[PDB]
């Protein structure tokens, strides 16, 4: 439904 | 030599902030605890050699399969560093052992956590042998028809291992004894596959049964258990291991 905590935190 | 490296981007310890003394706020603690732990090791295999170059795809997925491990094994060294082996070390503010739990199968996941930590006062375990041996908890589950970028995958793993070899060889300190020590540290690391399989599974049932067992998970590990567990329940999820 959104990106995750562990996509966000990999991509930041 | 990804040693070096490995020393470099090592997380700093985290506080559980521990306070009512039950067993569904000790969970929730611990829980918590595990969500603030989840961020370091991201930002840790973020600048880990090869692993930052696997597709997004594939570093989602291993850290989804490999989180219990990773955290498993850093309460395993820091019990050992910081109390012998004699407690388990959740965080400076949570130090506990068996003796405090009351529940049969509470007591026995504490216990083989315990005889991980107790495995290291053995071993006398260093520090560059257990950053080696992180890494290949990082790569000891796949999904059952591979990954995206299988091969890219295998070729860093087999770099691992070899690195994980070479330095136990060559050191001086195992002179006379280094083969047998490498296949200690191997079989060590196959034996987090079963301690781990246990951890996992009261922790599927935990979350499955949050509301009613007022057991509660951070946003961290609700995501990840969410997609987790469907592809453990299915028998997508690959173990490798080294004498199996
Ligand atoms: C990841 C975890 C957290 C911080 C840490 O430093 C180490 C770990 C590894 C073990 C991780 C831990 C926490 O989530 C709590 C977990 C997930 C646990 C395994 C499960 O087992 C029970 C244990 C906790 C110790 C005493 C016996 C019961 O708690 C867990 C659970 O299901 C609760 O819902």
């Amino acid at each position: 439904q959104q990106k995750s905590l562990l996509q966000q935190l990999l991509t930041e | 030599s990804p040693v070096m490296v490995l020393e470099n981007i090592e997380p700093e310890i985290v506080y559980a902030g521990y306070d009512p003394d039950t067993a569904e706020n000790l969970l929730s603690t611990l829980n918590r605890l595990a969500g603030k732990q989840m961020i370091q090791v991201v930002k840790w295999a973020k600048v880990l050699p090869g692993f930052k170059n696997l597709p997004l795809e594939d570093q989602i997925t291993l850290i989804q399969y490999s989180w219990m491990s990773l955290l498993s094994f850093a309460l395993s060294w820091r019990s050992y560093k910081h109390t012998n082996s004699q407690f388990l070390y959740f965080a400076p503010d949570l130090v506990f052992n068996e003796e405090k739990m009351h529940q049969s199968a509470m007591y026995e996941l504490c216990q083989g956590m315990h005889q991980i930590s107790l495995q290291f006062v053995r071993l006398q375990l260093t520090f560059e042998e257990y950053t080696i041996m992180k890494v290949l908890l990082l790569l000891s589950t796949i999904p059952k028809d591979g990954l995206k970028s299988q091969a890219a995958f295998e070729e860093m793993r087999t770099n691992y291992i070899k690195e994980l070899r070479k330095m136990v060889t060559k050191s001086p300190n195992n002179s006379g004894q280094s083969w047998q020590r490498f296949y200690q540290l191997t079989k060590l690391l196959d034996s987090m596959h079963d301690l781990v399989s246990d951890l996992l599974e009261f922790c599927f049932y935990t979350f499955r049964e949050s509301h009613a067992l007022k057991v509660e998970f951070p946003a961290m590990l609700v995501e990840i258990i969410s997609d987790q567990l469907p592809k453990v329940e299915s028998g997508n999820a690959k173990p490798l291991y080294f004498h199996r």
